[PDB]
């Protein structure tokens, strides 16, 4: 009976692979050479025979693809349609010219078509590459992450001791600030005996110091809030929420209110004050928060967030907010 | 397209042996393909309480709908036709509550049974809002109002 | 009932039998990597390797999961229903998560909540220094004893494992023995040591917590004990309060009294019937009707006792 | 009367002895061979029915299905374990079965008996209802003259204060020529001085607000709203503004100042009150309410508020 | 061609009469003797073999009908179903036990059934009789209408001169205060040269001093607001709005804002302050007013209403509000 | 077009021909009782008996009504469509109301609005004392002349017959001749005495006033003249303003400047796209963008000239 | 009931003479009666552009629906089936827009034609929301989205 279940698993895997094959093939045909590059964060196509690669160090590098059959309009439309259909969406030159989707290994794809782009021969593609390499916190201390703070060693102690005792911490910055790489480094300071539950859409967080953990993933008809609701029934000591983007920010607020300490998350913000505004604005789109004053939403987060670390565009902390 | 699908399903059923004799692929409705599988090892693809049948029906959808644009009707032996006949009883009992009252509800059936039930209830009941709502117990119900 | 019951009992014993026999435990967890984690009452996680056990295979874990689902007329699968909240045969809570919500094909997450089924007298709470941290200590004990005798609306709040239900059972002494009690629960936890006239209600399947709340209003209760507030039924709970029966007891997850009120309004807001009500009015409504809130800290002591 | 007979015999066989008891308000069965009766004095009396074949599970289930069939509803151990119905005469019944009840062997039955008693107001005077008041004889004159002339009156207090009992006795002072419309959940009000009246009842998909709306289209002289609970307080408020005389109602509140606050907060939970300030609501009720009688747990008036 | 149109009109009248006949017959069967009574305002049946009649003088008179076959349950349910079907509604002992409808001559009917009434043998019926008799304003002056006002002759001058110059006037009171009878009496003081347009659901207003006028009536799928919209396209000098009941009160507010003076209306209120509250609450249920502060709605009416005359239960003015 | 046109023209002449030839009239009304009421420019209603005219029968009046309806691809009947807004052949507005909205079977209400088609120079307005009531008289004339030259958003408000459109035509002198003008109207009233580069848009049937507003934004106007604000298109008019073209002219029914703002926000609110926007924000938005409001009284004089 | 209706329509057509030959009343659909009238004076009951036909169809509904519980289908000569055929052209043309785009619209036809059009559009287009919306010009359109 186990041998029949073991055999049927192979039927499932073959059928999953069958589904992903047209996307995996269309991806390799266009972006294979670029996806294989080391230390990349983003790949962009702008509709004029140049592929732009953004490296981890912040440098944009162009590549001519005028010679490649893969960057024909029909082959780019094929790829876009595979992307669309993979997340059960449509992309067209009419009512759906904008697509947010994913590639097979889970990287985010943004596609824009005419008439949103400049002309009918212009197709825009942006692929975000997930944070892969894991750095120890020593790397941040050695490479000058805290150097802009006029209280360097006091701030480092505060993050270490705050993470250890179970303070609610948010790490914010813009895209490519290294938010996630930094969250992972400070997981070192969560006592090894704590049961961690992480919530992400793709696997980025790594567990180097913890043995009792479960990773939860959202996508399709499973939302981040569905994972958070499940998380609370799984007896966690620590909840790591990969990123806040929209309405789940208010689900996160209710977790903070439920007597749960020691939460760790990231969002896109330019400072601690902008983080609170961003939190309140993301929470606003939620059912429970539809009749809540913005000012009450803001004050609610301010009473509950212990530390905010903001990272600038040069991967240094420029604000260490302590409550 | 019908050829590529069958070529892949026969392909697969002999890279990992099941006693599989018929694998037909045919047009069933507008935009719907019938995939019909039989053999001695047919009950091994249905599984404990139809769990493997349900798995296969989702997996065939997730492959065929994104690649070929078709939704799926899966049949293994007479499994689905039996489930449809069983579902037909309760489903006429609902239709008679929704005509003697106007309001009705039946628990969402397993897998694509829900979607077959939706179309059938949506057909008696223009003009009435047949949708699938979930309760405080996280139990799904097809609701007519 | 026993055709569905036997498969689950044997599957539970096969997998977690050695761990369910353990004493003074609060949680059993499986993370899909041959280790059973047990959380003890003293707050220590203890790992038990089960790689050498034939009982732990993907198919056996998956058989147990489906048995757990069927027992509560639910379904679990790797498709539309990869998250399950259900129960073991004797009623302990089970959270099961499958792929694609877990990291891969071969990872099954299982979390079993072990109830503290022992019932302490309130005298035992007093003697162990439950109220000892409090500045308003003597006024709290008097409010618990006299307030619950007259009939007041009390919420016991705190985190998981803080012993909210245990404390609730203890304060039931102070409801006069003559009063008719109606309880509303997910699982049978509340006991009736002092009351002969009572009816227990249990929600599940088609019958929601809110259906039990509406029912209890037509069953002439003196006291209504709602096991726990979780979501939209907080709005129906507020209606139960507005029809001013003698008193109510309930539990909630909150870190303080002020967070309890925010939390009550938040849960009520997500109800369709409250979609055009000001959040302020929801809060204020609960502030009108709730008489005492007892917050229990992580060391099982009251660190805040709110009295209206 | 044929389809109104197998229920009569089923009710007669099971609850006959208890239904014939005088001065009762509730009959409860909790699935454990004990019939609990609540008397008008507020006391529960157990009756052991273990030595009766009539309280068998098969018999109790027959009774349950009769109540279901009578109101064209269903009751089973699956989708429909909770039933709201009526006995043949009209008394409300609530039936709960497994799996909502504790086990296989448990049926819950609750029967609500309508009131048919009214205390005279002279009873309240001689039992010392007004004795806590420094202005006793003025307060008695004020309540009698106020109800007569059409003043808006609220009677408040807690469970067991006798709010409804008192409000029913002061109905004496409404002139007998007045057409009265009452709005209730359960039949408590008894009409002994008025021959022109209509009773309205809410429940299910009919709200208190619905009866209030209907009431305004029924040419009433006086409106008696049994009790104020929540959002209908706003509908009540509009009735106070629509040019009628002398609305009577009850409320759970501990003083006049608590009453106004509770009135304003209850109104604020109405969808139509979304854009109204709390301050406008409270000042509104204060401008319209003439008298508030608060009764304590000893069933005496400890606050007599006059506008 | 005129002879064919004249002939087809008789086909229309015969088919209208055919539709109304079952209602007209069921009405006569039950309430014929009472509807023929002089000086009546309401007829009430309470479900216990007594018909109650309310006279213009405020007296309730009971009539036993235990002897009449017409007051059987089935005959009363037949009548209720005729009433329901006449306004395209349903009445039943389940989801629709409350009915607001009309009789053939346009009188309002309110019907309540079990389970809203006390038992299955109880049917409640309330018939409102329209204000018929027209009184001259001299009757009001002679019979002591203004006698409670401590500035009698000044108030009478104010109403006469205010109506003449085109002030916005509201007459309020409870049911049977004689609101409408009073509106009609003060139409005397609108200059005879003014084009009046009235808006009602049944014909109550009479035109004794004016020759240039049009009566508009709402019912079914024609709302009061539809008539008000049409009215503004008909070049009126004066707009008489029979009664304010719900959302059309905000349509009436916009008319006042459109630079239209000389409007005349009634509503149910117990004083001038209660009239403003009532106006704002009725306006609240309207589309344009859904996001308007109650306090702004109140202040808006207070800036625009010139005079409010309130009538007590003894048909005397107890408040003469002047702006 | 002329298969539908001829029946209406002859039916109009048969009924109202003698009254439409009358000079210095503003309105013709029929109330269903053999009397044609004519409103003169001097504000006097004059009754003309038509009981002796064979032309006035129920069937002829009903034939005219249907002809009036068909001309504008509309329907009129005693059933779903008893209220009609339409036009005569030469474009004058007609309001027709039938039973059951009128008092009986035999009552037809007809209201015909007679446009003042004569165009006065602005000098004529100044000379007749249009601005003479004003305290801010000279600042008003300077704001009209200089403000409209630079490009400002102005609303002309007042009641029916106050001559809003007439005044609008006069102030068009002060729009520089080089500017491209787009007008949006129900009926052709605006004239172009000073501008060679212009396009007239007319709404009707499938094309709403809002469709014309959206179209004009893609037709590169310097000035947009919207005939009148009536309802939901006030929200689309606000969008026209937000895209900051050089200037706009429009009319509205309001008793003052503050009532104009309330009125603009009220019209915008009844739009589906504004259903979750605060009424305050709507008002404020208009207060930001509207530069001058000219209110004309019942005697055709400005009694308020609002300047931002 | 069918008898009483016919008894009243023959009754009426000879209290005020029309050359009326056939007056049939029959069950047409569930809850719908066909009233079929013919004769030499049949065009006199249709009227100028079908105004009398429209009046009659409303008036027969307002009598028969409240009294007998039936909806009606009126036929005078071949008038209605001609109107249905003409309407069928435009209507097949609307459904081709709503299938090539997803969004469509057609002006509401005269009288009960709108309601016939509604049911036919509601039938091709489960599952899509067919309803009748009104223009800023007060023009009625059947809208599908």
């Amino acid at each position: 009976l186990s041998a029949e279940d073991k055999k049927f698993l192979e039927v499932e895997r073959a059928l999953k692979e069958a589904a992903l094959n047209p996307l995996r093939h269309a991806t390799e045909e266009l972006f294979g050479d670029f996806l294989k590059m080391e230390n990349i964060t983003e790949i962009c196509y702008n509709g004029n025979k140049v592929v732009w690669v953004l490296k981890n160090n912040g440098e944009w590098q162009p590549f001519d693809v005028r010679d490649r059959k893969a960057f024909s309009l029909s082959r780019l439309m094929h790829f876009a349609r595979c992307c669309a259909s993979f997340k059960k969406k449509t992309i067209d030159n009419y009512e759906n010219p904008i697509l947010s989707s994913n590639l097979a290994n889970g990287e985010r794809v943004q596609i824009v078509l005419s008439p949103v782009t400049v002309n009918d021969e212009t197709i825009s593609i942006s692929i975000r590459i997930p944070s892969k390499t894991t750095y120890p916190h020593s790397f941040f201390e050695e490479q000058g992450f805290y150097n802009l703070l006029d209280n360097k060693e006091q701030a480092i102690s505060a993050i270490k001791d705050g993470i250890a005792i179970g303070k609610n911490v948010i790490v914010c910055g813009g895209t490519g600030s290294g938010k996630t790489t930094y969250i992972k480094s400070i997981m070192e300071f969560i006592p090894k005996e704590e049961r961690i539950i992480s919530i992400e859409d793709t696997e980025e967080i790594v567990f180097k110091h913890h043995k009792n953990y479960t990773q939860l993933f959202f996508g399709g008809n499973i939302t981040s809030a569905d994972c958070l609701k499940s998380c609370l029934r799984m007896r966690p000591d620590r909840i790591i929420l990969g990123e806040l983007r929209s309405s789940e920010a208010y689900d996160f607020y209710n977790v903070l209110c439920s007597g749960h300490k020691g939460t760790l998350t990231t969002l896109h913000a330019g400072s601690s004050e902008e983080a609170f505004i961003r939190l309140a604005n993301m929470s606003s789109s939620n059912s429970a928060a539809r009749n809540i004053k913005f000012e009450s939403l803001i004050e609610g987060f301010k009473d509950l967030i212990d530390m905010i670390v903001h990272i600038n565009h040069h991967k240094q902390c420029d604000e260490f907010y302590i409550k | 397209k019908l050829h590529e699908i069958k070529q892949e399903l026969k392909d697969l059923f002999s890279h990992l042996p099941y006693k599989i004799n018929k694998v037909e692929v045919s047009l069933y409705e507008p935009g719907v393909l019938l995939i019909d599988i039989d053999g001695e090892d047919s009950a091994l693809l249905i599984g404990e309480k139809g769990y493997r049948y349900k798995a296969l029906s989702y997996l065939l959808f997730n492959w065929i709908h994104p690649t070929y644009g078709y939704s799926i009707r899966l049949e293994i032996s007479t499994f689905l036709q039996n489930q449809e006949k069983v579902m037909d009883t309760q489903l006429q009992s609902v239709i008679m509550t929704v005509h003697e009252v106007g309001k009705g509800q039946m628990k969402a059936p397993d897998g694509v049974l829900t979607y077959i039930a939706l179309k059938k209830l949506r057909k008696a009941f223009p003009n009435k809002y047949v949708s699938i709502k979930t309760n405080l117990n996280d139990e799904k119900y097809i609701v007519i109002n």
